[PDB]
C-alpha cells in the first residue's frame, strides 16, 4: 500500500497541482536556508522560479493545467545532499561545544 | 423597552441602500487595481 | 526568396529619397538622378503598394529582473503624437527642460533640471535621457535611466515628480531656457553634409517638405508656458505609460504606483 | 513624518498571494478602534455607582442623542471582535503562522487581554449576568491553594462583589483597551520584522508586491463587510447576541436558573463544566487557551501550512466542529446527554491539539519521505 | 464626432482634481437630499398608516 | 525589509497590463463559478466530514434530551 498511498497522498497534497517539488516546500529554517545557499545558480534559479509561478497560482486562486502538475514519479531531492551536509557540519560544531 | 425600534429600522433600510451601492463600487476598484497582477504573465528565460 | 520578395516588394521609386548636401548644384543631382535611377520600378502589382495601419499603445509594462547585472536600466513612455504633429516642438522644449544627464557632467548639483540636479546630489543615478521618439501617426515619449538598485524608485519619484511639474506649472524662464537649448540643438545637428544630408532624405519620407530653421524657429517661438503646461498635460497628464526594466529591478515600482504618478 | 508612515505602510512589501484570511488583522485593529471611540463616548454618561450604573446606561439608551446606537455599536462590537479574534486564530494555526514566534505569543497576550476587558466591560451595566458573570469570574482565582480566596476578596475590594468591585471594574475597563492598543503596536512591530505569512507556508520573497494600493483596497473592503456585519445586528438585531437576563438589575439574592456565559465565551465554558473538580476545572479552562502557546512547540511537519497537508486538514476542521460543539454545549442545561457530550468534546479539544495533530504531521512526513 | 458620457464626465469633472473634488461636493449634497427624501418615502410607505405621522392629525389642533 | 533588499532573482520576465486597458470583471461567471466550483470540490471531503459528524450529535443529543424528558410511566 504504501507506495499506494504515496502517490494518492502526493496527489492529494497537490503541491504539484502548482507545479512545486516536494523540496520548494519545505519551511525554511536555519539549515535549510544555508543548504538553499550552498545550491548552483540552476538549481537555485529553478527554484525561485517555480515558487514565483507557485505564489502567482495562489494569488490567482488556481492551478496549472493537469499536465503540467510535478508528477510524483518525477520529484525528486534537489536539496538533499547539500541539506543532509549543512546538519552534519552543525552536529559537528554542537559536538566541539560540549568541550 | 425598545423606543429606538422605528428609528433603528429605518436606519436600517437607509444602511442597507448605501451598502448595496458602495459594496460593489468598493470591489470594483478591488479589481481594477488587483487587475494588474491578475493578468501579469511569467516566463521564465534561464541560459542553456 | 524571403529577401528579394522583401525587396522587390519596397524598394520602389516613389518610396525612396535621393539627397545630398554639399558643394554640388541640384541640377547636377537631377541629372545623375536621371541617368541612374529611371529604371528604378516606379510601381508592385494591385495588393502590392505596402501601407502602415495604425499602431496601438498600449499602457503596460515588461520586466525582466536579472540580479545579476550590476546596474538597472528602465525606459518608460506615454504614446506621442507622430512626427507630422504640431505638438513635437513643444514637447521636445518640455523634454529639453528635463534634459539629460550622466555622472561625468560637470554641473552637478548646479544644473537647471531639477532631475539632474537631485541626481547629481543624491547620486541617484549614472544616467538618464529624455527622448521623443516619433513614427507616423504614434510615437514613445518619455525617458531612460540607468541606476543602482536601491535606487530606482527615487529616480522614477523625481521623474514623474516633474512631469507633473510642466503639466501643471512650468514657469515661462524655464520654458525660455527649453526654447533655447531646442533651439542650439537644432543648429548645432545640422553641422556638416551627413546631418544635414539625412535631415533632406528624412524630412522628405516624413514631413513631405525639408522643413526650414526660419520655420523651426517660429513654432519655437510660439512655445510658452502656458503652451507647454497644455501640451504636456495632453500627452503625461493621468495618461497610461508604457514601462520597460532590466536589471536589478526588485525596486521598480509596481505599474499602479507608476501610473498613479501621471496624475 | 516622512518613513516609518513611509517605509512602514504604503511601500511594505506583502506576500502576493495572501487570502481574505488575511483581512482580520486589519480588521481587529479596526473593532479596537471602534470599541475605543464607542467606549469613550459611553463612558461620557456612564457612571459606575451601583446605586446608577444600570440606570445611566438606560438614559444613554433612551435620552442621550443616538445614545442607542453608540450603545448597541459598542455591545456587538464586542461581538464582531471575537468572530474575528477565532477567525485570526484559526488562519494562524492553519497556516503555520504561529512559527513567528513573538508574534504569535503576543498574540496569546492579546487574546488574553481582550477577553479581561470584555468581561469587565460586560459587568458595567450592572445587570444579573453582569453581576454573576463578576462572581463567577473573579472566583476563579479562589480555585488557588491557599491565597485564592484572600486575591478574590483583594480583587473585589470586599468579601463579595458590591460597590468596590463595579468602581475599580470601570477603570479597569478604561484603560486596558489602550494597553490592548500598544501591545496590538507591538505585535506588529515583531510582524514586520519577518513580514507575512501567506496561504502556501513557502517564502514570498521572489514576488512580494506593495501593501499600497492592493491591500489598502482589500482591507477597505474587507472593512465595509465587517461595518455591514455589524450594522445589521446593530440596526436589525442588535439583542441577537445577547441575554435578555442582562436587562434585569443586579439582584445579589438570586442567581438567574439558566444563567449562561455571552457567547464567546460558552466553549470555555463548556470545558470547565466538564470537570466535576474546581480546581481541575480552572486548570482545564486556564489551558484552553494557554494551549495556544504550545502550538508552535507540537509543530511536527516539515511544511510549515496546512494548504498541501490533508490529514491536517481533516483534523483542523474536526478541532473546528468541536469547538462549535463546545459552544453549542455551553448553551445547553447540565443534563443527559448533554454532560457527556461536553465531556467528550472537551477531550477531544486537548486530544486534537496535543496528539492527533502532531502525530499527523509525522504520518505526513513519511509519505513524503522526509 | 462624438464622445461618450463617461469621456465627457472625464473631460469636464474627472481630470482635474479640483473639478474632481467639487464634482463629488456638490455630488454629495444633492445626493444627500435625494438619497434621505427616497428612502424615508420608502420607509413610510412600508409603513403607511402605522407612524405617528400619519395619524398625528387625529389628535392635533393644539 | 524593503525592496531592493529581498532576494536574489535572476532570468524571470514579467508582463503587465495597464488596469485602464483591461476589464476588471473578465469572464466573472464563465471560468468564475467552474473555478470556484472546482475549488470547492477540493476542499469538501476534508471540510465538511467534521460538521456532519457535529450535525449528527447535535439532532441526535437535542433529540435524546427532548425524549427523556417525557412520559417514564410506572
Ligand atoms: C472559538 C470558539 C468559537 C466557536 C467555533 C465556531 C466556528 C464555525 C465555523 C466557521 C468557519 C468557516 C469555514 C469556511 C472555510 C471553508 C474553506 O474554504 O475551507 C477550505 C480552505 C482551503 O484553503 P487552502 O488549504 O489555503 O487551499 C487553497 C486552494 N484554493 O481552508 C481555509 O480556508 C483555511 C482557513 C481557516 C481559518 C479560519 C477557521 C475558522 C476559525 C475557528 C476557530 C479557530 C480555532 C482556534 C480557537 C481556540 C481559542
Ligand atoms: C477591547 C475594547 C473593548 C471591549 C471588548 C469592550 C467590551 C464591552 C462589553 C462586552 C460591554 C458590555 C456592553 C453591554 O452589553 O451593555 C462594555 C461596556 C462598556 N464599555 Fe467597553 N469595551 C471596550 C472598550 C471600551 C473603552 C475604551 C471604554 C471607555 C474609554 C469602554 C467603555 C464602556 C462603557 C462605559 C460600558 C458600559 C455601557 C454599556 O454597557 O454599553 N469600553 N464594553
Ligand atoms: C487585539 C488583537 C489583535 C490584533 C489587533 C492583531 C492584529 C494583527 C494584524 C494587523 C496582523 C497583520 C495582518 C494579518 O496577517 O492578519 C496580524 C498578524 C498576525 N497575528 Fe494578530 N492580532 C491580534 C490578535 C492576535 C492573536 C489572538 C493571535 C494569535 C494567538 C495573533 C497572531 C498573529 C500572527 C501569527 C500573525 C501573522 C499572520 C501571518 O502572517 O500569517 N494575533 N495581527
Ligand atoms: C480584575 C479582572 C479579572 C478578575 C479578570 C479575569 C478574567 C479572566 C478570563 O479572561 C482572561 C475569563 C474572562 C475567561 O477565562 C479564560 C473566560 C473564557 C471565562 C468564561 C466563563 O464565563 C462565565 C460568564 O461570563 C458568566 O456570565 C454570566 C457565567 C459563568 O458561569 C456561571 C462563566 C463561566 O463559568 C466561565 C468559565
Ligand atoms: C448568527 C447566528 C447566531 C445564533 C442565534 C442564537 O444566539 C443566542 O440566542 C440566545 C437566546 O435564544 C442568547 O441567550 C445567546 O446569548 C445568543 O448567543
Amino acid at each position: 500500500w504504501l507506495e499506494g498511498i504515496r502517490k494518492w497522498y502526493y496527489n492529494a497534497a497537490g503541491f504539484n497541482k502548482l507545479g512545486l517539488m516536494r523540496d520548494d516546500t519545505i519551511h525554511e529554517n536555519d539549515d535549510v536556508k544555508e543548504a538553499i545557499r550552498r545550491l548552483p545558480e540552476n538549481l537555485y534559479d529553478d527554484r525561485v522560479f517555480r515558487i514565483k509561478r507557485a505564489l502567482d497560482l495562489s494569488m490567482r486562486q488556481q492551478i496549472l493545467p493537469k499536465e503540467q502538475w510535478t508528477k510524483y514519479e518525477e520529484d525528486k531531492s534537489y536539496l538533499e545532499p547539500y541539506l543532509k551536509e549543512v546538519i552534519r557540519e552543525r552536529k559537528e560544531r554542537e559536538e566541539w561545544a560540549k568541550k | 423597552a425598545e423606543p429606538e425600534h422605528d428609528h433603528r429600522k429605518r436606519m436600517g433600510l437607509k444602511m442597507l441602500l448605501m451598502m448595496g451601492l458602495l459594496l460593489p463600487l468598493v470591489y470594483a476598484m478591488k479589481r481594477h487595481k488587483w487587475s494588474v497582477l491578475k493578468s501579469r504573465k511569467l516566463a521564465y528565460r534561464p541560459p542553456k | 526568396a524571403d529577401l528579394t520578395e522583401y525587396l522587390s516588394r519596397h524598394y520602389k521609386a516613389p518610396r525612396m529619397v535621393l539627397a545630398a548636401a554639399g558643394g554640388l548644384e541640384h541640377r547636377q543631382l537631377l541629372d545623375l538622378a536621371q541617368k541612374h535611377f529611371s529604371g528604378l520600378s516606379g510601381t508592385y502589382d494591385e495588393d502590392a503598394v505596402p501601407t502602415l495601419s495604425p499602431c496601438r499603445f498600449t499602457g503596460s509594462q515588461i520586466c525582466h529582473r536579472e540580479d545579476g547585472l550590476p546596474l538597472a536600466h528602465v525606459a518608460i513612455a506615454v504614446e506621442g503624437p507622430g512626427w507630422a504633429h504640431p505638438d513635437n516642438v513643444a514637447l521636445q522644449v518640455a523634454n529639453a527642460i528635463i534634459g539629460h544627464y550622466d555622472c561625468t557632467y560637470g554641473g552637478g548639483a548646479h544644473l537647471s533640471s531639477p532631475l539632474a540636479s537631485i541626481a547629481a546630489t543624491n547620486k541617484l543615478c549614472q544616467s538618464f535621457q529624455t527622448f521623443n521618439i516619433c513614427y507616423a501617426d504614434t510615437g514613445l515619449l518619455g525617458a531612460h535611466f540607468v541606476c543602482d538598485h536601491m535606487s530606482i524608485d527615487d529616480m522614477m519619484f523625481v521623474l514623474q515628480g516633474q512631469w507633473m511639474r510642466l503639466c501643471t506649472s512650468a514657469t515661462e524662464s524655464e520654458v525660455l531656457r527649453g526654447k533655447n537649448l531646442l533651439r542650439n540643438a537644432l543648429v548645432s545637428h545640422l553641422d556638416g553634409t551627413t546631418p544635414v544630408c539625412e535631415d533632406i532624405g528624412r524630412s522628405l519620407l516624413t514631413y513631405g517638405r525639408r522643413i526650414p530653421l526660419a520655420e523651426w524657429e517660429s513654432r519655437i517661438a510660439e512655445v510658452d508656458a502656458r503652451v507647454v503646461r497644455e501640451v504636456c498635460s495632453k500627452y503625461f497628464y493621468d495618461q497610461c505609460p508604457a514601462v520597460a526594466g532590466f536589471g536589478p529591478i526588485e525596486q521598480l515600482p509596481d505599474y499602479n504606483r507608476i501610473r498613479s504618478g501621471m496624475f | 513624518l516622512m518613513k516609518i508612515v513611509n517605509n512602514a505602510f504604503i511601500d511594505l512589501p506583502a506576500p502576493s498571494n495572501i487570502s481574505s484570511w488575511w483581512n482580520f488583522g486589519s480588521l481587529l485593529g479596526i473593532c479596537l478602534i471602534l470599541q475605543i471611540l464607542t467606549g469613550l463616548f459611553l463612558a461620557m454618561h456612564y457612571t459606575s455607582d451601583t446605586t446608577t450604573a444600570f440606570s445611566s446606561v438606560t438614559h444613554i439608551c433612551r435620552d442621550v442623542n443616538y445614545g442607542w446606537i453608540i450603545r448597541y455599536m459598542h455591545a456587538n462590537g464586542a461581538s464582531m471582535f471575537f468572530i474575528c479574534l477565532y477567525m485570526h486564530v484559526g488562519r494562524g494555526l492553519y497556516y503555520g503562522s504561529y512559527t513567528f514566534l513573538e508574534t504569535w505569543n503576543i498574540g496569546v497576550i492579546l487574546l488574553l487581554t481582550v477577553m479581561a476587558t470584555a468581561f469587565m466591560g460586560y459587568v458595567l451595566p450592572w445587570g444579573q449576568m453582569s453581576f454573576w458573570g463578576a462572581t463567577v469570574i473573579t472566583n476563579l482565582l479562589s480555585a488557588i491553594p491557599y491565597i485564592g480566596t484572600n486575591l478574590v476578596e483583594w480583587i473585589w475590594g470586599g468579601f463579595s462583589v458590591d460597590k468596590a468591585t463595579l468602581t475599580r471594574f470601570f477603570a479597569f475597563h478604561f484603560i486596558l483597551p489602550f494597553i490592548i492598543m500598544a501591545i496590538a503596536m507591538v505585535h506588529l512591530l515583531f510582524l514586520h520584522e519577518t513580514g507575512s505569512n501567506n496561504p502556501t507556508g513557502i517564502s514570498s520573497d521572489v514576488d512580494k508586491i506593495p501593501f499600497h494600493p492592493y491591500y489598502t483596497i482589500k482591507d477597505i473592503l474587507g472593512a465595509l463587510l465587517l461595518i455591514l456585519a455589524l450594522m445589521l445586528l446593530v440596526l436589525f438585531a442588535p439583542d441577537l447576541l445577547g441575554d435578555p437576563d442582562n436587562y434585569t438589575p443586579a439582584n445579589p439574592l438570586n442567581t438567574p436558573p439558566h444563567i449562561k456565559p455571552e457567547w464567546y465565551f460558552l466553549f470555555a465554558y463548556a470545558i470547565l463544566r466538564s470537570i466535576p473538580n474546581k480546581l481541575g476545572g480552572v486548570l482545564a479552562l486556564a489551558f484552553s487557551i494557554l494551549i495556544l502557546a504550545l502550538i508552535p512547540l507540537l509543530h511536527t511537519s516539515k511544511q510549515r501550512s496546512m494548504m498541501f497537508r490533508p490529514l491536517s486538514q481533516c483534523l483542523f476542521w474536526a478541532l473546528v466542529a468541536d469547538l462549535l460543539t463546545l459552544t453549542w454545549i455551553g448553551g445547553q442545561p447540565v443534563e443527559h446527554p448533554y454532560i457527556t457530550i461536553g465531556q467528550l468534546a472537551s477531550v477531544l479539544y486537548f486530544l486534537l491539539i496535543l496528539v492527533l495533530m502532531p502525530t499527523a504531521g509525522t504520518i505526513e512526513n513519511k509519505l513524503l519521505k522526509w | 464626432v462624438a464622445p461618450t458620457l463617461t469621456a465627457r464626465l472625464y473631460s469636464l469633472l474627472f481630470r482635474r482634481t479640483s473639478t474632481f473634488a467639487l464634482t463629488i461636493v456638490v455630488g454629495a449634497l444633492f445626493f444627500e437630499r435625494a438619497f434621505d427624501q427616497g428612502a424615508d418615502a420608502i420607509y413610510e410607505h412600508i409603513n403607511e398608516g402605522k407612524l405617528w405621522k400619519h395619524i398625528k392629525h387625529k389628535y392635533e389642533n393644539k | 525589509r524593503q525592496f531592493g533588499h529581498l532576494t536574489r532573482v535572476r532570468h524571470v520576465i514579467t508582463y503587465s497590463l495597464s488596469p485602464f486597458e483591461q476589464r476588471a470583471f473578465p469572464h466573472y461567471f464563465s471560468k468564475g463559478i467552474p473555478n470556484v466550483l472546482r475549488r470547492t470540490r477540493a476542499c469538501i471531503l476534508r471540510v465538511a466530514p467534521p460538521f456532519v459528524a457535529f450535525y449528527l450529535v447535535y439532532t441526535w443529543g437535542t433529540q435524546e434530551f427532548e425524549k427523556s424528558k417525557r412520559k417514564n410511566p410506572a
